[PDB]
């Protein structure tokens, strides 16, 4: 397939060829043009707080070691020995000053440097240039309020710029709340879906909630329980949708601070969020303080998603076109009481973790939609994302980004797929920029 | 067991061995075998309300953990070692049962098929609480659905059962440390 | 591979490259040139007799919903939602006026039309053109005496014309008997064979029966039990072979009305068939009445096979070059007593169903012959189908088609593979026709 | 069980639960365990004639069904719900045994390897027929052949056993509703 | 069994059937069940020293063979029919245990997870040696490691156990004829 | 990928692209340029000693039947029927005068000839040219002191010439010892590694032994137990490395006749080897008699490896780029007492067989190094094999080949990969020769 020319996503993001969820050649192409190019979630400060702490993480299909340095910075390296390519680290987390390869015993520092080689003098003499044999380093590693992202492409925008208009929406919870912590370890489960299926669902899909999660809504009696079975449409002005230049987007559901959590947590959460909101009105203004305690369903392009207030944090780690390894963490506000942090973490896993009854509701939807992308009569068919098209705005006086001023729509799908298509058809960041110079005009046509 | 000599054995596992090696009460192993076979039968036919009513104590803790992979020699890194796939009280189990029984649980049509295999049953009365029965057993749980989806789960269960209403022994704690770190079964939405 | 030029099947169908059973690129090409082009078996009237009755079926690797309409016609649609592509129907059969998608609740009629969209007015206003959003419909659906076939290609011949000279042989059992019913549900099993391996075996392969099924012949004591272990060759004039322009073909074994069925059914069947034959002599003539009660091993090109009188009906549903999902139904004569229908159905499954002891005899033959097609030294080797070549006739005064007037030969393989090759090297039906304008002359050379 | 409340439970399954919850006769469960372990041993070593002679009653019905996938809410569509993978009388089983033993059964060379795991045994005497023993058990059946072919089968078996010649208890009915709709084991040519 | 009639049965297998069909001693089956459940528990928690000390006799032969695939009708070719995956004396088992426990066994970090399922237990005293207990059982052994590696082993075990130091019954012979000719589990580095 | 131009192995074999262990297109290319071109191990005289004895073997992904003829020669044929391609033989070893196909009963002789076709006269008449329908025969089959190799390419060098300078090192054990026997049947296990990973490790990798096998060294107390955990480097002049024109190579560890075998065999072996060495001094000279009882870790290019004295014999049978079927035999000296032969065979399997505690040490190293070759950021990375480069010699007065006069180095990797690259970029043997005309000069630069 010729990715320069092939229209995989139609103008304004209105539709996508179903083959994008099934085509293995495209998946290989995404490794280059999506995963090697863009910012990918690695870890949080809270998981590697002390010098020598490390975790392993995926970046696309690659595995990296993410290590806290002595100077307090974080560096990330390929989890691959520079000698004959064995995987260096076989655990998920720990603390160490370095990593020794189990094949021939080469020793690398926490800083990636080749520090020791067994019997170097007797074997290599002075001829091994260890200075050139450090682990292959992830070019860019930046933090958004403790959340650590990596990018293999030195040319990428700074992470803050990459978040674009989405950052404004995240800051009340990520910054002004006093900060978040990631509670590990994550749940890990493999689903037979393309990574884009859950990515699009979290970015933009409030429409499915009432019908897909009918059973979970009714059974848990969470705050949004009135939606069960499409019994009730959220009211006028119940929320909004937004999207951004580099693909990130989210839904905003006003005031839904207890999120997916069953009735056993609702009163405590609604109290906690309201109390902080009252303090934040004075500091960041009423609208932003309200955003703090509103449920944001967000995808940080390409494959990191979250539900703020619910406290769900997801990585959709790609394996192949119909295989994804789902990592599920909980996020909590640092200043919550510890017992509430513990219960909130359990509740995240209860609802959307490996045995998450809500997330089970989504399995067949994601898996079959992805697998149908392989079926002959569907490859060239069009997935529709036109809901709300021609009612989006840009440059609003209050809410930044391309914005649909309604709780339910496909605004965020369109921005996600516009960004996707611009990357897939471009060879580097400069070309993505050229392809994106009229991004918001494209999204707000008609 | 001396865990200084048996270097691979956890303190927890050594404690649980001691419990069963000590009094063997053949009749108790038989009662436990019955309790667990009947529980697995109720679950296999998806009689989830019957399972709650007949098998699960009001004070239950139903817990399945997933432990992060750490170095055998790790001694410094100290953060949360595990997450809870399940950590349910009776009400939380009831929520899950209602979710299974809801006629808009689309994933339950066509009906799923469950088959459980319970083995290696051991039973011992608690030393300090004469009414608390410790039961250990292993399960293979086979779930089939949608024509060609087949998921098989493997686990050891550390249970406590106690007599409740009507003198019926009911589950008051189940603990499973799930052996597979990355699940390859789509989800763990089964009652182990 | 260049399918315009590559000789996969030699002149007169005399041989085929072994790679045809192993090559995944060719399999993908077959999806287009075989499965998307030709007539594929869907269901029988007897399985969806009433308005609203439906079944799911495969057509190639695609899945379709096949539904009885209010006016008594049958229409078939892709089992894929027109919104974001989720699989619409997850059951195998039922009765409904429509199908609602479990993702966002879109509701489609039994007639494929998009009938409802949740909260359409509030969300889409008047802008959703539901008229253009009906399920993707199978272009052609036709019946052969209650047996329902589908074809994605509007340009295909009518099903009757597509059956060509094979139709004459089927009509005594399918039409003049009073009609057949399909007894469901089918057995379903996955074998590690190419779909062509069982297709060729049923189309044309009487040679294997005595040796492959030695054990089953001897153990069951069925009518053809004298063949066990090649102890005896069927007599002179025991049967014939035929083939046709569009690839369909069959063997005819005179008088073998009890077929594979063990001795516990032979007397009853032989009585029933003889009695009907006596009535049919007067109506359709002696030869055709004899064909009615003769065992026909037939493949309806490409992947539907049957044994008349045995009452076996097979679909070889393709998955990949070495994976096939085998569906096994029983066919019964409508006017048989119900208790005999029941026993005949059980006996079909007993012999050739999922635990069919006869069909187990074939597993290793099909699976290894298919898998060897992947092996390097075999890809370019020639599978032979030359038995009886130069003794076939066309335009016989009694028996139509290209015909080998002997019970055992490879006539039907040659016609099957001639048709296969003409499709694989053609872009559409017009080109197949041009490639087939001297089909019978090609088959009867020397 | 109340199947109006336990909405996922079939009438058939509820009936079979009642049978075992009622009289527990520990000795009978032990006899059943022996009968089934010995049967599985004979089958595993491919002593099929011995199995017929020692384990199978002349009046047997040996039945394994495959049920079509239908909507949990389906109430109108009424046609044949299942097909018979097996539905054998003694003579039909004997045909199958002769087929296994035939020296021209090419698929049996090299010799297959079977390993069966029988669990969850429950036994109860019939209420109305004092000589009819109901036995329920689950099986994992592992079949290995031809170097790298491995097929694993999972099933619950509803059996009736009755004393026959020599006072030996023999199988008079086995019913299995196979849990996987599309078999991924090449065939189901194994005696569950 | 008559192996001239039951053509698929080996002389060895027929001999072992006879051993269990003859005296059934319900108590012995129970003792065997306990011995094997406790052994599997020690192994599952990787208490390998405890297993040697408590379960394995000084005179043990621990043997697992893999038999070459030969024609059912083969009568002329006479060379070594099998190889020994294991054929260990006590000292050789101890070497293997030390290898498991060595802190530079890199493959044991992160720690492996084992779960064993023991079924189909049969027990009979030897006819000629009154202190030798024959025990037959089947095992499913599940090994999980490194996040997504899962290996499942299936076997029948023919054991001899005898009372040793302290009157404790210990394993003096284990024989397994592994059913899968080509292993698809990376290695067979597990104690079946 | 363009294999004529792509530099997969750098000049002098100093590095290799990591993708060579992961790339499935390259694996397919290896089937042609490595496995169909070169000499592959089949069996030993000791496994098929009598007329009619046969074994099955893999040659690449193909399966062959290897049969002792009436005249005492050995011929090998594809295990694929000449009719419709079914696998002919389903067992691993036996004795027969011929092989009959279970599909249609065609009978082939031990000599590959089509000898019988069921009912030939009645069916084929005189028209079947059985003379042209013999099994596809392996073009070349030669013996190296009882070890039987096959090659599909008629143009290959004689096996003796193909072994090149390696032959001189093998002859003391393979020839002058009185001869070896292969003890079957082999262990067979599938590992998730590329065939090249264990091939390179056995050819040249003494460096890994102390660290990888730390646990096995210490636990078994074998002769080389002082290496455990890199506690001790082998002394000055403890051994050497060599390599050859056609890729075969080995390490030599002086005097290590008991090899991997635990202390329970060391005294008996060291006695036996020393006794024979004393007799051989007189016959072949001191150096060669010492080589006889020195541990040779050797790969016979491409995929056959061995440890002499340990008595380990391996075939790394390729399945795909990350799948290999490992066959493990023991080799014993014919004149050893039978009880020692038996114990030595068990000890080989104990240490390196399916439950071999030593070989388990290697699993993660091979598997992860191979799988990392698929990972995006590693495909274009360089595996290093530069240890000892610029200290190798050629044409030494005592030790032939390209030789590193040190026990630990990467000499043999360089020669292995030089040969590999010359084959991968060549269409036939003539081109390999042209690409190899300065092979030793390339290896000894700097
Ligand atoms: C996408 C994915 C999950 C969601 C979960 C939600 C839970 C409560 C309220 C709104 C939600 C929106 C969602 C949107
Ligand atoms: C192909 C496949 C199956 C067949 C089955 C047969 C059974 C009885 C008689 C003739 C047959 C021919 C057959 C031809
Ligand atoms: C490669 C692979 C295995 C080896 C095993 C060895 C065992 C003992 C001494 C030296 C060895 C060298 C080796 C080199
Ligand atoms: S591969 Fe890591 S030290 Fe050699
Ligand atoms: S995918 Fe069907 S309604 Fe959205
Ligand atoms: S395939 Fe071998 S005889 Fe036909
Ligand atoms: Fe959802
Ligand atoms: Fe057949
Ligand atoms: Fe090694």
């Amino acid at each position: 397939m010729n990715y320069n020319n092939k229209i995989l996503v139609s103008e304004s993001g209105l539709s996508q060829k179903h083959l994008i969820h099934g085509d293995e050649e495209l998946f290989q192409h995404e490794l280059k043009t999506i995963f090697a190019r863009n910012w990918l979630f690695l870890t949080h400060d809270s998981l590697i707080p002390a010098p020598g702490d490390y975790v392993t993480a995926k970046m696309g299909i690659d595995e990296v070691i993410v290590s806290r340095q002595n100077d307090g910075s974080i560096r990330a390296f390929l989890n691959v020995c520079r000698h004959r390519g064995k995987t260096l680290v076989s655990v998920e987390a720990g603390n160490a000053k370095g990593f020794v390869c189990s094949y021939h015993g080469w020793g690398f520092g926490s800083n990636g440097e080749l520090q020791s080689v067994p019997f170097e003098k007797d074997l290599y003499g002075e001829s091994l240039n260890k200075k050139c044999l450090g682990l292959k380093e992830v070019a860019r590693v930046e933090s958004f309020h403790g959340f650590i992202y990596g990018c293999f492409d030195q040319e990428a925008p700074p992470l803050m710029d990459y978040l674009g208009d989405a950052a404004w929406y995240l800051e009340p919870m990520f910054k002004h709340s006093g900060g978040l912590e990631l509670v590990g370890p994550p749940g890990k489960v493999v689903i037979k879906a393309n990574w884009k299926a859950p990515a699009e669902n979290f970015v933009g899909d409030a429409y499915h909630v009432g019908w897909t999660h009918a059973s979970s809504l009714r059974s848990g009696e969470s705050i949004f329980s009135s939606l069960a079975g499409n019994a009730a449409l959220p009211p006028e002005g119940a929320g909004l949708q937004m999207t951004s230049k580099y693909g990130s987007g989210m839904g905003v559901l006003w005031d839904g601070y207890s999120g997916v959590h069953s009735a056993d947590l609702v009163p405590e959460l609604m109290a906690f969020g309201g109390a902080k909101q009252e303090r934040l009105n004075k500091e960041i203004g009423d609208v932003r303080a309200r955003i703090y305690r509103s449920h944001l369903n967000c995808t940080v392009f390409p494959n990191n998603s979250m539900l703020t207030c619910s406290g769900v944090f997801k990585v959709w780690n790609p394996i192949d076109a119909n295989t994804t390894e789902v990592w599920t963490y909980a996020i909590v506000e640092k200043d919550m009481p510890e017992d509430l942090k513990r219960r909130l973490a359990d509740s995240v896993q209860r609802t959307v973790g490996p045995a998450g009854f809500w997330e089970s509701d989504d399995n067949d939807n994601m898996e079959t939609a992805s697998q149908n992308g392989k079926k002959y009569q569907s490859r060239d068919s069009d997935l529709l994302s036109n809901l709300g098209f021609g009612e989006d705005v840009y440059g609003d006086a209050v809410y930044p980004g391309v914005v649909g001023k309604s709780a339910i729509g496909e605004t965020s799908y369109r921005g996600f797929y516009r960004a996707y298509q611009a990357h897939v058809s471009s060879s580097n960041w400069a070309e993505f920029e050229h392809a994106s110079s009229t991004w918001h005009t494209e999204l707000t046509k008609t | 067991i001396n865990i200084q000599e048996d270097k691979l054995v956890s303190a927890h596992d050594a404690e649980e061995i001691l419990r069963f090696f000590n009094c063997h009460d053949s009749a108790l192993q038989q009662e436990a075998t019955t309790l667990l076979t009947q529980e697995a039968h109720l679950l296999d036919i998806q009689a989830y309300r019957a399972w709650l009513e007949h098998c699960v104590g009001s004070e239950v803790q139903y817990q399945v953990i997933s432990r992060e992979l750490r170095a055998a020699s790790e001694r410094r890194y100290k953060l949360n070692e595990a997450m809870n796939v399940y950590n349910e009280n009776f009400q939380q189990l009831k929520v899950r049962v209602e979710h299974q029984l809801d006629p808009q649980n689309w994933g339950n049509s066509p009906k799923l098929r469950f088959t459980r295999f319970i083995t290696n049953v051991q039973a011992a009365m608690d030393v300090n609480d004469k009414e608390l029965l410790h039961i250990r057993s292993n399960v293979i749980l086979h779930r089939a659905r949608r024509g060609n989806q087949v998921d098989v789960f493997y686990a050891a269960r550390e249970d406590k059962w106690k007599r409740g209403e009507g003198g019926v022994r009911k589950l008051v704690q189940r603990f499973v440390d799930y052996p597979e770190r990355i699940l390859q079964t789509h989800n763990l939405m089964v009652f182990l």
